[PDB]
Parts: structure tokens; sequence; C-alpha cells
């Protein structure tokens, strides 16, 4: 006993330390491809 | 980083401990072990 | 072809090769040297087969007694 | 401040000692042995060194040495010994005596992979732990 | 009942040449 609510307390407490960055993170990488909105894809050009 | 924070963390006693489950469990298997060296003991001396 | 030949490599494959003309029935050109080579030879092609499953049994047999004492062993030592 | 982060990454170590205190020793002492087990589990996963004495044990058993003439004169010497007829024990004591000839090729390889092995793990013991 | 590799020796020429055929001996062939 006295290690498993240990051991989970640090390991909760990382991931809620890692919740931050990582919904940070996932914000800014959708945020990121806001900006330009190119014509220059693989696709079929206009006209 | 676990080993460095488990370790950073007090203390070593109550960190694992009894659990009187495992002592209990170690002192029948030292008196069952004393119980059976008895019992080959005795048969050794009996087939002798 | 001046004349019909036939070549055996060497000669106890001469020998082999008229002992089987002279079972097939070819005549002659109980007993003294035969079949000591018969004998002798049979013995010696199952020494090969028997040497060669040996040799692929005790090769798939020594990874594990490598295995088994030494690595995982070593293995349980370097955890405990 | 970039090019600094390593060296704040390095001086975090150097932030506290003052040497000689059993806790840092411990803990130091302990992380080394579990990045041991870490390349001791990345040796393998050593790995064609060891695996050309795996592959390398059937040319040795094939090397040698099916000869010769003089064992079907020696097996009919084995008959003038004991007569008619030629019993199987003479089979037996023939092919025991061509494992007899490839019982020395196992214990060689066996002294192969240890050999292999006895340099590998030491290899990670002069270059991790230079204390 | 016995096959292996044996060689004739002369050989004409709607044959061939010098040669190690594969014989197949039987008891009538």
């Amino acid at each position: 006993p006295r290690l498993r609510e240990e051991m989970e307390r640090i390991v909760t407490t990382h991931i809620r330390e890692r919740e931050g960055r990582t919904k940070e993170q996932v914000m800014l990488l959708i945020d990121i491809e806001l900006a330009y909105m190119n014509t220059n894809h693989e696709d079929f050009i206009g006209f | 980083e676990l080993l460095a924070n488990l370790y950073s963390c007090g203390d070593q006693n109550t960190l694992m401990e009894e659990s009187a489950e495992q002592a209990q469990r170690r002192d029948e298997m030292l008196r069952m072990y004393h119980a059976l060296k008895e019992a080959l003991s005795i048969i050794g001396d009996i087939n002798t | 072809y001046r004349q019909l030949e036939l070549a055996c490599e060497t000669q106890e494959e001469v020998d082999s090769w008229k002992a089987s003309f002279l079972r097939a029935g070819v005549y002659p050109e109980h007993s003294m040297d035969p079949q000591l080579e018969r004998q002798v030879e049979t013995i010696r092609n199952l020494v090969d087969s028997y040497m060669a499953i040996v040799n692929k049994t005790v090769r798939d047999l020594m990874p594990k007694t490598i295995m088994h004492l030494m690595i995982n062993n070593t293995k349980e030592f370097i955890f405990s | 401040q970039s090019q600094l982060l390593s060296i704040e990454k390095e001086v975090e170590e150097y932030k506290n000692f003052r040497p000689d205190d059993p806790a840092r020793k411990t803990k130091a002492l302990l992380q080394m042995v579990q990045q041991f087990a870490v390349d001791f589990e990345k040796r393998i996963e050593g790995a064609r060194i060891n695996r050309i004495f795996h592959e390398r044990f059937p040319f040795e058993l094939v090397k040698m040495e099916f000869d010769e003439k003089e064992l079907r004169r020696e097996i009919s010497y084995a008959i003038k010994n004991i007569g008619l007829f030629t019993p199987d024990m003479a089979f037996e004591t023939i092919v025991k005596k061509q494992v007899k000839k490839i019982r020395e090729p196992c214990l060689k390889c066996v002294d192969m992979v240890i050999s292999e092995l006895i340099s590998t793990v030491r290899q990670c013991t002069k270059k991790l732990q230079q204390y | 009942i016995r096959k292996g590799w044996l060689t004739i020796n002369n050989i004409g020429i709607m044959k061939g040449g010098s040669k190690e055929y594969w014989f197949v001996l039987t008891a009538e062939n």
C-alpha cells in the first residue's frame, strides 16, 4: 500500500500538466492552417 | 523522471511497507521450511 | 558403337551396378566379396541419413541450451 | 538563449551538489543501472555478430569427416575381434565416434558465442560508466 | 529398381557425343 496512490497521483498530475500543452498544441496546429489558403495544391488549376 | 520524483518524495519506510500478508507469508514459509527439513531429517534417520 | 560400352565412376560403383545387373538378369562375366560391400554400403547409407537428421536436431537443440542457462539467467541477473 | 538552453539543461543537474550526498548517489547509481538495462534490451532489439555463429554451426558440422575405406576394413576387423553376423553395436560405436568428433565443435561454438558477448556487454561499461 | 548417372564411352552421330546419361535399371529393361 501507500505506493499505488502516490504513483497514480504523480502520473495523473503529470497528465494534468500535459493537458494544457496538448490542448494548446492541437489548437495551435489547426490554427496555423488558417493563414494563407493557397491555390498551389496538386489539384487541377483554375481555367 | 518517475524514479526521481518517487525518490524525492518520502519517506522510504512509509512509501511501501506492511501489508502484514507478506510478512505473515514469509514467516509461514520459514516455519514450514523448518518443519519439512525436520521431516526430511526424520525420514533419513528412519531409512539409515 | 564399336563398342557399346558403359562407364561407372569408381570400382565399388562398378561392383554395385554389376550386382544390380546380376539381380536384374545380366549373365556374369555365395559369394566371396559380395555382399559384404552391399551390407557395409547399406549401413553406410544408414550412417549418412542418421548423421544428417541428428546434425539437424542438435543444430536445432544447442540454441536452446545457450539461451536458457546463459541469456535468460543473464537477463534475470541484470533485472533483479 | 536557444543555445544556452542546453547549458540550462546541463546545469540543472549541476545546481545541487555539494557532493558526497547519499540521495544523489543512489539516484545516480539507479539511473545508470536503468540505462544499462536499456542497453541490454537494445543490443538485440552483437546481433549479427552472434547470428553469424548461429548460422556457422552447420558449416562446422558438415566440415568433418566422412572418411574412409579404413572404416570398412576396421569394422571388418571388429568382426574379426568378435564372427558372423555383423551386429548393430558396430554401427552404434561408429556413429558414437562420428558424434565424438562433433563434440568439440559444439564446445568451441559455445566458446565463440561467449567470446562474442564477453565484449559487447562490457563495451557499454567503459563509455557509460566512467566513474 | 536402380536409377543413376552412368556414362557411355562410344556414342554415335544420331545420339550425340560423350555424355553421362541417367540409366534406369529394371528387372526386365
